[PDB]
């Protein structure tokens, strides 16, 4: 999970598959 | 060393968090870098003793 780790930053991470099978 | 790791004797100083040069030195030994980034401040105190 992301609050472990020290100086973790908030972006998207984006998925190629979602978009084109939805 | 301690703040570019091993790319000044190879070129230019590169600079780079060290605990981010940490974590590649446990990845060149097969160890997955999630290891340090989870547990940096273990590492740190153990290594400090
Ligand atoms: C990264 O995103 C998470 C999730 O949106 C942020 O967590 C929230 O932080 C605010 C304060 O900034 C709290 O009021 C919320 O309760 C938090 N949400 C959860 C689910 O804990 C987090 O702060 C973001 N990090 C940064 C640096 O903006």
């Amino acid at each position: 999970n992301c609050d472990v780790v020290i100086g973790i930053v908030n972006n998207t991470v984006y998925d190629p598959l979602q978009p084109e099978l939805d | 060393t301690i703040t570019s790791g091993w790319t000044f004797g190879a070129g230019p100083a590169l600079q780079i968090p060290f605990p981010m040069q940490m974590a590649y030195r446990f990845n060149g030994i097969g160890v997955t870098q999630n290891v340090l980034y989870e547990n940096q401040k273990l590492i740190a105190n153990q290594f400090n003793s």
